Parts: structure tokens; sequence; C-alpha cells
């Protein structure tokens, strides 16, 4: 015990030390206090790091564990103090979820021109990303760097699909907080948040081409109108549920909670806390399968574009049954939650 | 992105400049645009982007016989823009002639300036109904830029004209004015002086400089509009996301304006919900019942105390509503502005479409209506006569408010899903 945690070698004789010995860690945990044991087994992977960079235990544990709390501390203080732990999730942020004001507006636009034989080469995905990274002046930051567009699907195609990969690469003394898996999480929920900004798109380029005709100011004209504040109403308000349920109410905390092994379960607590309010887990997926009948009507809608007016009359009613067909089956599920009460608002004030 | 902003008659002058101090104030500026040691923020919705940070408001002045022109003039803030955009009666019909006889070199100072930008995304009017020299003439230029660009935003901040009825021909002026409002314009803020006054003898003691005090909170009304922008937030960084939600008919972009704190010489976001819903923290004075409500605020906010204040404010149900359509009450959230005093720390700030102001409409039909049956408050302008013999564009925008007044009161009906 008292050479692998202060002069920081490992040591065992005959294999009668538990504790035994790729990327670094090779060490593997498989009469005293098991409470120490495993403090011990992470108290000296510390210290090796720091190298490269009546029968009661009250005479042996109290000169031990006040050791302990030193090298714990030194440890965590090692990710603040000098990697910017603090810093990188207010800046994944800003281009991850795209928590950036003239970014995603700027970004997203320049992908549905194509959206198809372009975006397949590494000369025109490597130049669309500075291009929506210079309209908002949010950078210079090294988290500016280490961004990289890429995808897992080329685009070579009622449809409202889009998906897209976006990575912030990570070293290795930070790989083990903010993980690889954590990043691909991030493009998880990013995907969702790219196809929103596709209707967003949609029902702004009907609104565009309506926008040109004004000359015409009829009441076949106002009446048209009338269809567009409608839909347009129902996506803000759930943009505005995703604004609130994954970026406020999660953002509060791993904030004030972050003011060796307790600072990654508290990262993976924070976004399976901001994943389960979110709706996204499967105890709110029908509240999710309603949704994209909506948004597959909203391209409908744009898609005619009048002898087919009846025609978007028509798609407009197919809306408002399913939005009111939506508060039904959410009601329904009041007795199977905090945020889903939120849910309730944003659908219904007086849509019953 | 890049928008423009109009500055013309005595009153829009006045809050332009008062609110180009505002903002000077308001981010790191130096009176001279010089980039200050404190200054980060988005900084090119106004601002010209130089070399130095010399952010150059985009700030375009047009009048004729300058009078507060020289009094803008002598000052430090004179200095903070000019690229060669400042230029040098009350009536509708001699600003309209007056409009028309200069029309084309003003109009090479805003082309001179929209080549000069990056982009061009709106035209923000600083206006008063009825502002003397900018009645007529900015009707007929915002004719003229409306023609000419079909393809911007157009948002006009002017105050209802309270001057106590001395111009008799006002109704007829703000009637003209109010139909290119509505047939060249796509937003319009009015703001009634009276409402403002009782809130100025409400909270003080002082009604005597009224135009000072009104540039203040015209100007905290306008900076708070484009905090959004101005500071790194989210959402309606863009003017065309935050016009969307209050307008479902282009006829109908009248909003009405509330401040919720009155006094300024802290608390949890339900209380100025519950402030901000009480009609006395309205700055503007049958069954009304409002349209879309939106509300901006700045300050220190409880994150999670939001939800629960939308909640609370739902169940209580302490409004009505309108019976056509799923519309509700819509929060939006910015930072609380730094580099300026941060008294009341809670500012918020209503946007709401509402048809109790189709009887504002009707109290100046009446009154035009009054006038023109009596007949002897025209008085016989030959501007006025060589423009319209019959004075038909005055019957005509009665027609026009009319036919808004009709859509508001059969938007206060369920049969709205019908016409209106």
């Amino acid at each position: 015990i008292h050479d692998w945690v202060y002069s920081g070698v490992f040591r065992d004789a005959y294999g009668e030390f538990m504790i035994q010995v790729k990327l670094y860690w090779t060490h593997g945990y498989v009469v005293f206090l098991k409470h120490i044991a495993h403090d011990i087994y992470v108290c000296g992977k510390t210290i090796n790091l720091l190298k490269l960079c009546v029968l009661m235990k009250r005479s042996i544990t109290a000169p031990l564990a006040a050791h302990i709390s030193l090298v714990n501390k030194a440890a965590v203080d090692y990710f603040f103090v000098e990697l910017h732990l603090e810093a990188h999730y207010e800046a994944l942020r800003h281009f991850l979820l795209m928590e950036d004001g003239e970014f995603a507006q700027s970004l997203s636009d320049l992908l549905f021109e194509k959206l198809p034989g372009e975006l397949l080469n590494p000369l025109v995905l490597n130049s669309v990303l500075s291009k929506a990274l210079q309209c908002s002046l949010h950078g210079d930051t090294p988290h500016a760097s280490n961004l990289s567009l890429a995808l897992k699907y080329l685009p070579e195609v009622p449809d409202v699909l889009s998906c897209l990969e976006l990575r912030y690469k990570v070293d290795w003394p930070l790989n083990i907080v903010i993980t690889e898996g954590c990043v691909s999480k991030y493009s998880g929920v990013f995907s969702f948040l790219l196809q929103l900004k596709l209707m967003m798109w949609a029902l702004k380029d009907v609104c565009f081409h309506l926008k040109r005709t004004a000359m015409a100011g009829s009441v076949q004209f106002r009446q048209l109108q009338l269809f567009k504040h409608e839909m347009q109403h129902f996506v803000k308000v759930i943009q505005g549920y995703i604004a609130n349920q994954i970026l406020h109410v999660t953002w509060c905390e791993f904030r004030a909670r972050l003011a060796l092994e307790e600072i990654q379960r508290a990262h993976a607590e924070y976004l399976h806390k901001a994943v389960f309010r979110g709706l996204l887990t499967e105890k709110a997926a029908p509240v999710m399968n309603v949704i994209h009948s909506i948004f597959s009507l909203v391209l409908k809608f744009r898609s005619q574009l009048h002898p087919n007016f009846a025609l978007m009359q028509q798609s407009y009613n197919t809306f408002k049954y399913y939005s009111h067909f939506l508060f039904k089956v959410v009601t329904k599920l009041v007795n199977r939650q905090p945020h889903l009460e939120d849910f309730l608002l944003r659908i219904n004030f007086n849509n019953y | 992105r890049e928008i423009i902003t109009l500055q013309l008659g005595q009153c829009g002058n006045q809050i332009g400049f008062e609110f180009w101090k505002q903002l000077c104030a308001e981010h790191g500026i130096s009176p001279e645009g010089i980039v200050e040691e404190f200054a980060t923020d988005r900084k090119d919705v106004f601002f010209y982007q130089a070399d130095d940070e010399h952010y150059i408001p985009r700030a375009v002045l047009l009048d004729l016989e300058p009078r507060v022109i020289h009094s803008i003039l002598n000052s430090p803030y004179a200095k903070l823009y000019n690229p060669e955009n400042i230029y040098l009666g009350n009536n509708w019909a001699s600003g309209f002639s007056q409009g028309e006889k200069i029309h084309e070199d003003i109009f090479d100072i805003i082309d001179r300036e929209a080549d000069g930008s990056d982009s061009l995304e709106g035209f923000v009017l600083c206006h008063s109904i009825a502002g003397g020299t900018g009645s007529g003439l900015g009707s007929y230029l915002l004719e003229r830029l409306n023609d000419r660009y079909p393809k911007k935003l157009v948002q006009t901040y002017s105050v209802f004209p309270n001057q106590d009825e001395d111009v008799v021909v006002q109704p007829y002026n703000s009637l003209l004015t109010l139909k290119r409002l509505t047939q060249n314009a796509d937003c319009v803020v009015v703001l009634d002086n009276t409402a403002l006054n009782r809130i100025a003898t409400d909270r003080l003691h002082i009604q005597n400089p009224s135009f000072s005090q009104i540039n203040q909170l015209v100007s905290t009304i306008m900076s708070a509009s484009t905090t959004t922008l101005r500071y790194p937030g989210y959402m309606n960084n863009d003017l065309i996301g935050l016009i969307a939600s209050l307008i479902p008919t282009p006829r109908l972009h009248f909003l009405m304006t509330g401040y919720t704190p009155l006094t300024t010489d802290k608390t949890t976001v339900l209380d100025v919900m519950r402030r901000l819903l009480q009609p006395k923290n309205v700055m503007v004075s049958t069954n009304h019942c409002y349209i879309a409500i939106l509300n901006i605020i700045q300050g220190e906010v409880d994150p999670t105390q939001v939800h629960k204040s939308l909640q609370r404010i739902r169940e209580r149900k302490l409004a009505n509503f309108i019976p056509w359509g799923p519309a509700s009450i819509q929060v939006a959230l910015s930072r609380k502005s730094p580099y300026l005093p941060s008294a009341h720390r809670v500012s918020g700030l209503m946007m709401a479409n509402h048809t109790s102001i189709s009887s504002l409409f009707e109290r100046t039909c009446r009154q035009y209506d009054k006038l023109r049956k009596r007949e002897a408050f025209l008085e016989q302008f030959r501007k006025e006569d060589m423009f319209k013999d019959n004075f038909d564009e005055m019957d005509t925008s009665r027609e026009i408010v009319q036919q808004l007044i009709d859509e508001y009161h059969a938007a206060t009906r369920p049969d709205y899903i019908s016409w209106g």
C-alpha cells in the first residue's frame, strides 16, 4: 500500500496482492475494509499518471485515508484548471446542439439545396461548415477546431428525411471524461434537430413564394396565409418544448453540480436526464410517433405550390385532425410526469 | 442579418438619435465608433463591420428644413455614424409633394447604402403617426420602398398622436398614412401618448419634459426588441421569425405593447408573468380577446421555474382567449444586457395582437367622418387638390380601415373560419 500511492510504482511479490496489472490501462481489480480497497485501486492509477506528468481499523485507516482525499482532489482539479473541462460543454452546446444564432439557419439552408449528386466529395462538405461558422461570430475557441462535418450515409434520395454527423474530437485524458460515445449521442439528438430545420425551411419556402406575390391581397390570398400561421404555431411551440426540456431545465444542472469515477457518472446522469425529459425515450414513444405524420403533411402542404386550393385546404384539415388526436393520447398518459405536464400546455390551451 | 434603419420626422429623428446613443452606451462603443476596452456579442445587425470595429450604425436621416438635425449635429455622436447618409410644412399634402420633388437623390442615398450593405432584411422606420414633416413624405416614400423593394420587411415605430385638438387636417393625414401602413407595411407598432403620460404621472410627478422621457421609454422598447439579436440569443435573431408568430392575417399587423417595471427607482418569473397579465403594466389604453401574445424577458431567472410559471399561469386560466384557433402565450428569454446600470433586474416586454385597437381605429374613423361631413377642416390645400381632386383617397383609406375593423370583429367571432 505504501509503495504505489506514494512512490508511484505498483508492487506485488507472490501474486498475493489482489490487484494486478494498449491505451494506458491494463490494471485489473480482480482482512481489510473494502471501502478503502477500490480507493487504493484508483489512487494508484492517478499517481501513476502524475509521474508521467479490540480488532478495528482506527490506527491504520486514519493515517491512510487522509492522503486518499488529497490524491482525489488533485486528480479532479487536474481536469478543471488544465483541460478547461467547464468550457467544453458550453462550447459543444453552441454547434452540436446548435445553440448558436445565425449558424443553424445558415448551415441547414445550404444543406437543403442538395437534397442529388452533391455533398459527396470532401471539398463541398469541407467548405460548407466554414461558411456557417463565420455568420455567427461565436467561435475562435479551440472547440471551433476539432469540428468535423461528416456523414454515415450519402444523399441519393412525403419525404421529410435528413441526417448528418457532426463531431468534436477529443484526446486521451479527456476521452475518459467526455467519451466518443457521448459525442455520438449529441449526434443522435442532432439528427432530430436538423430534421426540424427541414420543416422550418419548407414552410418558409411556401411562405416566401407567397411573400413575392405581394399586388395581390385578395380573399384567396389571406385565406391561404391563415393555413400557414396555424401550422407554424405548432412547429414553434414544439420547438419551444425542446428548447425548454433539453435546453433550460437540464442545462441548470451540471454547471451547478460541477461547482475520479464520479465526474464520468455525473456527465452520464446529466445526459440521461436530458434524453428523458426530451421524450425520446420508449416511455414517451407514441408522443413522438404522431409528430412524423404532421411533418409529412407540412411537406405535402409545401408541395402544392389556384386549382389545388381545395387540396391545400384538405391537407390543413388533416393537420388539424391529427393535432387534436395527439392531445387525447397524451391526456391518456398523464397517469403513466412533471415535464409531460409541460407538454399539455404546449399542445392544448383550449384545443379541446 | 443586416437591417437598415430609417429615421424621419421630428419625432422619429429624436427617438432614433436617442436609441443610437442607447446602443453606443450599451455595447463597448466610444462616441467616435472605436471599440472600447470592455467590449463578445453579435455586432452586425446595424453595425458596420469596420476594420478597427468602427461599428457605424446603418442610420439614414432624410428630411427637409432641418431644425432638430442641427441639435443632432452639435454632438460627438455625429462622429459615430456619418457614411454621408444624413440628408438636410406639417401636412400630408405638403410633405407628400416635398417628398415627390426630391425622391430621386434620397432614393439614391437609399440605394448607395443598400449596395454598401452586405444584405438587406428590413426597413425600420423611426416615425410618429402624423409627425408633421414625417406625414405625407413618409407615406409617399414608403410607397417608393415597397414598390422598389418588395422582398423586404417593414416595421414602423410610431406613436398615436394626442395633441388635444392646431392642425385640423390631422385625421386626414393619419388616415392616409394609415392606408399606406396597411398596404405598404407589414408591421406597425403604435403607442398612446395618453397612456404613456398616465404612466409618467403614475411613477413620478414629471410630465413636462415628455419628449425626453418618452425617448427613454421607446429606446428601452427598441433595445429590448433587438436585444436577442444584438446579444447572442437563440431565436428571433431574424425579424421574420419574430413577426410570423404574431400575424395570422397580413392586414392585422398592429400590436399592443407593455412593460413590466413601471418604476426603476429580482423576483421569480411567475410574478412578472402575473404582472404583465395585468392591463396596468400596458403602455396602451365590448369584449376583446387577444389573438396571440408573446413576451420577451431579460434578467436573472430560474431556468426551471419558467416551466413552473407557464404551468401555474395556464392552470390559473388567468386570461381568456380567441375562439378560432390554437394559439398560446409565448415565452422568450434573453440575457440581461451588460455594461449599463442594472436596476430592477427583470424587465419584460410584450407583443400582442389584440382586437381592442379596432376601437382606437374607430375613434379616428369617427373623427375623420365628422370632419368630412362638416368639410371645413381640410383647409383646401392646393397640393392636396391637384394630388386628388375628389379626395377619394381618404374615402379609400376609410374603406380599408373599415375592412380591417370588420376583420377585427369577425376575428372576435368564432366565424373567422369563414371570411372576416
